[PDB]
């Protein structure tokens, strides 16, 4: 109720060229060039239309990207207001590809029958399934990749939200792709946030983020009657943070695929990257803190840089959420920005 | 909602709604009264067990494939071309349906 | 020596010397050679150890 | 979005303005941001460079140099098109049209030169100015590297010849790159330029490592590192290549000058960066081709 | 909305913001008298010299 | 809610915190008794006069 | 050692209805529980210092269920404590940062207990040795 | 969801009459939360209630500086163009 | 636009502050991503690694780490640069002032350049805080790309080192368009010399693959046309050491069907075709200028737009 | 367990006030809920 | 100044302040009382070249 330090808040509290602009502009007549010398619904269809006044009346910090998939893979649901969806791309090629690209001594039918397999285990018509979240993924690799039952934590949410077999058809389908040199990447890239999924049976319409900040969303307590919002890495498994020697810089937000080329039999980790480094200088590290190079071709990682989490702090470790029973080391990301960036692994 | 599109801006109105039953028994009932026509040809066509795979096959691959093609020759719904591990079977489709 | 124990517990100073106030003990002083702490009984000693 | 206003020529033909009029939603190369272009100046007669039309590598070349810029509106006697570069990243959606395969619900569309495939098709001649447009593809980056790379092995093929890399699998139904005809014969020839650029810069490349290699570690830690990780591959393609061929610091180290430079400006020309995305929404999430899609312009 | 929801949401909003600028202005005042200790420690030699 | 200072220099820039908590009232009960006697309640009930 | 003692810990949460400690006014802001023994000691020599004999303490704080209270715990099942205010300054909102309004009331009545006070740096503080008043002949041991 | 149960209070204040009367356990699963009580039964008459006893808030405390010791130490003047400055300077003659 | 802000320390000179002035424009390394920053982050005095100022193909190595930055405007108290490598995401086109002989043209992709000429300006003494100022040098990338090359191969060759006699050829002179560019050719150090050496063995070795036998096939398939076309006459450079390494496809085909070429190319073009960038720092700005004028004067504001 | 969470109407009408300021969160978990905001969050409207 | 932020609006206050020591010789002084605590270990590592 007014202050002291009157300046300060009239722009706290709170153009002229724009009116000064139509001033000398638009005022000015015929320049240029010289010549010398009904309670409350009617309430509700009053203000749709208002809002479309206003909204009408003017006219960028956020991008939704929206599109319908099935629950197979995935599911929203079992997620929550601030949850990674990983785009899958053309189910087409059951290895068709694997014709080629594939060296030999290499079954190259391992994918057709791992993958058509699948989808007996879990036809085109009305929807495809795109979409995988990144839980799914978390849980498909959580037995593959080194830490086990926080991992497995994650796979226990999965069996009891979104069925294990997927899983394991999922999983066999990776291990399949990293075999004959089709890899997890190159094919699932990053798709979103999680906005509001709004599902029907066995369909789904996802809204979810292109790219700008996630918490400036729908924001609320919560997505709707739901739970908060944040970009929780879903493991304690995940989120492998960086920047163990650190000063005040953005974190940066990369995802990562490690693999296994027979030295454990075409293993799958996939985890986040949290530390101050231009891609330029996350290939360099990623070269180090690994060893698993095993030749035993040399592709051992493939990253893309999802975005930026314009302060530091607000890395919070959680293994405190229940998506149903289950309970996960959660890890909450304060604030992010997303930059959906490209894929780069050369080596 | 306003969303700006290719080439234009996009309102999308939306109204939420719920609902309840109000009744403890059974308040609407539907008859049938009438058909308006069968929608199917009411025919002949077989089924083809060559367009999926569930059955592992002969073992002697001449006779495996000199079967095949003795029935899915000129079948209704043979398959187009040698079955893809993916896509469909592809049932083909004629010129005319009546 | 039992690294079920000692790594069971957490971490933070706040909390382990409140905790160092009561915590329960392992022996008893009811009986006449020190006795492992029988299960119905705790002692809330304090044992900065 | 920044618009720039190119602006038609004198009298067009009534057929030549419905020509322009279906040429909305199609790319254009400006080659400055001024507000105010003439026709010309985009139309393919201004890529002449040496006194000719350039072939597909002098295409490539004025891709990465001018600045492409989706045609918004057609007006008579005005084309509005808005520069991708300029703006915001994630900003400023124009429809773009497909081309080709389908463009689904991202992937950033890389603009291709158009030789790549049915040549002339899309040439959209104006015989009343006298003048044309040469609009480039619009194809997703995996897939318009894959072609490219795909194509110019075909003309190191053909370049001495005595597995079909031209059967394309894509999405739903097998794509198709040859042509056949004289396309082919059309399509090599103006990769013939390119494909040279690309073998001289192999053979060059290769050679001069292999005569660096063993000219170097036998003049420390070089030595060791250098062999460590090398064995059974660097130094056997050493003694198989120089099986099959011939074998001087003072030039060698003049040529890796030359062909370092030489060799990173053909990484730029090819690796099509993006130039757009699509992001859509309360959209198909797939563009069937010829079919007016969203698109923004950072990746 | 019009609700009466989203009124006590707004109070609530007004609420957060001059509770931080009544925060931030006060910042003021004990970074000064803090900013005064730092150039009078800078100017000042230790007793024993 | 928690005061904070305004710094210069390359000290990153402070802005107001804020905590919410709530602990859990504990529970617990008590108990007593005092027991009657048979021929007193005789007495004291008459029934026995 | 007894000024870390008594000022060690933190205050907490200005109660009003709690006018506890006080001699001539100047509340009593602490409690020293000791044995009977080092209590003694203590008062013989030590920290002698000692404004009491007289506390005037206060009488018992009362919750209860009125109004809107019961219909909330009745139908939907929950309750809050003086929602009549809350209720109140809530919706005086609604129509109508230096949130002080917090609750005052009673003044509550005092009376004169022998206490035993003393003054242990610049603080009031009773001590209390308890083993007698309390936990004598009960056969409970002294915690 | 478990069902939050059914509101006895709350239904001694009806909103309205149902006009049929059947037997309602055929139409059991036409319902989220369903009981027949036979005559009498105790659950009819639990209650329970969970409060808040309290919310303790936080008065921010200002200093002002011209109050306090330090303040002695110094001559502090307002000198609102001293952003557009660029050299104080003072000078003694000793 | 995420500007950082960079504090001036106490008072410079007002001949200091004079030269502040004119460094608008300008680009600077900071080694974070911040908001609050100090002065000395900046300065070339923190370029300097344990007791040693880097050499010019160290600050390469050392900008290739930390965040270009260029300076937007300059207040008494703070330095305002938006961090290129981030906060790139203006509507119009920061400028960046173009100091170099050279001159950018439209849509020239423009890479930094520690200062490297035999002439040059780049010192920025600040006496009243010790402090400097390298600023880089804007540089097409093609230029960039051939700079880059003379430092590596200079400070290669020399370290064989050339047994032969001791005149070698030049390296350290240039040309773009007319206007000999001579190099600065002054120091070459162990370490900075070696991961420029390191990597680029390194990449080199993987653009090699069982394909590429395929392709070396075709060397004398080239020289067929060094000498009957007046173009591939003029691609292959006449110090070329393939004209001398021609001074085959072995059977071994793995089951035929792998296309071996066209996993060659794409192997060839990931580690071999991007040197620039590996070697140096690759690009994030491009010329672009809104008036329509064509090119960059040196010395002029060049209106840049991000990434080529 | 899923604790309970800060009721905010409640708060805005408070039944006392706590006379120590200190740095919480050290003492984090005396609380089965505590949150620590910065300048203000989403959760709270 | 307000320039956004990512999640949120910031707003940076900030002022301009300055000063200068009025004592024409040795104004302030400061001592040293006691030591709080040895921070380093004091003891026993070596230098590893």
């Amino acid at each position: 109720t007014k202050p002291l330090p009157t300046a300060p808040m009239a722009w706290a509290e709170s153009s002229p060229r724009e009116l000064a602009g139509h001033a000398p502009l638009r005022r000015v007549l015929r320049p240029p060039i010289a010549r010398r010398d009904t309670r409350a619904t009617r309430d509700d269809t009053e203000q749709a239309v208002d809002k479309i006044l206003r909204g009408a009346r003017r006219a960028p910090r956020y991008h939704l990207t929206r599109q319908v998939t099935l629950t197979d893979l995935c599911q929203p649901n079992a997620e929550r207001a601030g949850a990674l969806l990983l785009a899958l791309r053309h189910p087409t090629d059951l290895p068709h590809l694997a014709r080629h690209r594939a060296p030999p001594g290499r079954q190259t039918e391992r994918l057709a029958e791992a993958w058509g397999q699948l989808l007996e285990a879990s036809e085109s018509g009305c929807a495809r399934a795109g979409l995988v979240s990144f839980n799914f993924l978390v849980a498909a690799c959580t037995a593959a990749y080194d830490a086990r039952d926080a991992a497995e934590a994650v796979r226990a949410h999965i069996t009891t939200n979104y069925a294990g077999a997927r899983l394991d058809r999922f999983s066999e389908c990776l291990r399949a792709m990293v075999h004959t040199h089709v890899f997890p990447h190159e094919v699932m890239r990053f798709f979103g946030g999680l906005v509001s999924w709004v599902t029907q049976d066995e369909l789904a319409s996802v809204t979810a983020v292109c790219s700008g900040p996630q918490e400036a969303t729908h924001t609320g307590h919560p997505g709707r009657p739901c739970s908060a919002v944040t970009i929780p890495a879903c493991a304690f498994v995940d989120l492998d943070a960086e920047l163990c020697l650190g000063g005040p810089g953005a974190a940066f937000l990369y995802l990562v695929f490690t693999y296994r080329q027979c030295r454990d039999q075409e293993l799958c980790c996939v985890y986040v990257v949290k530390s101050q480094l231009p891609p330029r200088g996350l290939e360099a590290a990623l070269e180090r803190l690994f060893g698993r190079l095993r030749i035993t071709t040399c592709t051992y990682a493939a990253f893309a840089e999802l975005g930026v989490m314009p302060d530091d702090s607000p890395r919070c470790l959680h293994r405190t959420e229940r998506f149903g029973a289950v309970g996960v080391p959660v890890v909450i990301l304060e604030g992010v920005v997303w930059r959906p960036g490209g894929w780069r692994a050369c080596a | 909602a306003r969303h700006e599109t290719g080439g234009g801006v996009n309102f999308t109105l939306t109204q939420p709604r719920g609902n309840v039953d109000l009744g403890v028994g059974y308040t609407a009932v539907a008859a049938t009264a009438t058909v308006r026509n069968p929608v199917t040809d009411m025919g002949n066509l077989p089924q083809n067990f060559y367009l999926g795979r569930g059955a592992p096959p002969l073992l002697d691959n001449a006779a495996a494939v000199y079967l095949r093609n003795a029935v899915v020759a000129g079948n209704r719904l043979g398959p187009a071309q040698p079955l893809p591990v993916f896509g469909c079977a592809q049932v083909p489709r004629r010129a005319g349906m009546d | 020596f039992t690294a079920a124990d000692i790594t069971a517990k957490h971490r933070c100073l706040e909390r382990l010397i409140v905790e160092t106030g009561s915590a329960v003990s392992t022996a008893t002083a009811a009986s006449d050679v020190q006795f492992k702490r029988p299960p119905g009984c705790r002692e809330l000693v304090e044992d900065p150890c | 979005c920044f618009e720039a206003d190119i602006a038609i020529p004198s009298g067009i033909s009534r057929p030549d303005a419905a020509a322009l009029q279906r040429c909305e939603g199609r790319v254009v190369f400006l080659p400055t941001i001024r507000r105010q272009l003439a026709l010309a100046d985009v139309a393919h007669e201004s890529f002449v460079s040496g006194g000719v039309s350039p072939d597909t590598l002098g295409l490539l070349l004025a891709y990465r140099r001018r600045f492409p810029a989706v045609i918004t509106r057609v007006l008579p006697t005005r084309i509005v098109a808005c520069p991708v570069d300029l703006g915001l990243t994630h900003a400023g959606t124009v429809n773009l049209r497909n081309t080709s395969p389908v463009d689904l619900c991202n992937g950033d569309p890389v603009s291709l030169v158009p030789p790549v495939f049915e040549g002339q098709a899309t040439d959209v001649r104006l015989e009343s100015l006298d003048l044309t447009l040469r609009f480039p593809v619009p194809l997703p980056t995996p897939l318009a590297r894959e072609i490219v790379a795909r194509l110019v092995a075909r003309g190191i093929r053909d370049l001495n010849p005595d597995p079909d890399l031209n059967v394309l699998y894509y999405n739903g139904a097998r794509l198709s790159l040859v042509a056949d005809v004289q396309q082919l014969a059309s399509v090599n020839t103006e990769l013939r330029s390119l494909v040279l650029n690309m073998v001289y810069s192999i053979t060059e490349g290769t050679t001069l490592i292999l005569t660096l290699i063993p000219r170097l570690l036998a003049l420390g830690y070089v030595n060791a590192l250098l062999q460590m990780q090398s064995v059974t591959r660097e130094a056997a393609q050493l003694i198989h290549p120089e099986a099959p061929m011939l074998m001087r610091r003072l030039p060698l180290y003049e040529a890796l000058v030359a062909w370092l430079a030489h060799a990173g400006q053909l990484g730029d020309i090819l690796a099509l960066a993006p130039a757009v995305r699509v992001c859509t929404f309360d959209g198909a999430a797939v563009v069937q081709s010829g079919d007016m899609a969203p698109v923004i312009r950072y990746p | 909305d019009g609700t009466g929801i989203s009124l006590h949401r707004q109070l609530r909003a007004i609420q957060q913001l001059a509770r931080n600028v009544q925060a931030v202005l006060g910042a003021f005042e004990r970074g000064t008298a803090d900013q005064m200790l730092h150039v009078l420690l800078e100017k000042a030699p230790p007793l024993a010299l | 809610h928690q005061p904070l200072i305004a710094r210069d220099g390359p000290h990153p820039v402070e802005q107001p915190v804020h905590n919410y908590m709530t602990k859990v009232i504990d529970r617990r009960a008590l108990n007593a008794a005092f027991s009657l006697a048979t021929e007193a309640i005789a007495l004291l009930t008459g029934e026995a006069l | 050692w007894l000024v870390d003692l008594t000022t060690a810990t933190q205050p907490s949460v200005a109660v009003p209805r709690l006018t506890h400690a006080d001699t001539r006014g100047r509340p009593v802001d602490g409690v020293l529980v000791t044995t009977a023994a080092i209590k003694q000691r203590l008062l013989q020599s030590f920290l002698k210092v000692e404004d009491t004999e007289a506390d005037v303490p206060v009488t018992y704080g009362e919750m209860v269920l009125n109004g809107a209270n019961l219909v909330t715990a009745l139908v939907m099942g929950k309750a809050v404590r003086s929602l009549d205010d809350v209720g109140r300054h809530l919706l005086d909102m609604q129509e109508e940062n230096r949130e002080t309004l917090d609750e005052l009331e009673s003044a509550p009545q005092t009376t004169r207990v022998r206490a035993d006070l003393v003054a242990i740096g610049d603080r009031l503080v009773f001590l209390e040795a308890l083993e007698k008043r309390i936990y004598a002949a009960t056969n409970v041991p002294y915690p | 969801r478990d069902p939050p149960g059914y509101r006895y209070a709350a239904a001694m204040v009806p909103t309205g009459s149902i006009l049929s009367t059947i037997e309602v356990a055929s139409h059991r699963r036409l319902f989220d939360f369903f009981a027949r009580v036979r005559s009498d039964e105790n659950s009819l008459y639990d209650v329970e209630f969970d409060a808040l006893l309290g919310s303790y808030c936080n008065t921010l405390s200002l200093v002002r500086f011209l109050e306090l010791g330090l303040s002695v130490a110094c001559v502090c003047t307002k000198f609102p163009e001293l952003a557009y400055m660029n050299e104080g300077r003072v000078q003694f003659e000793v």
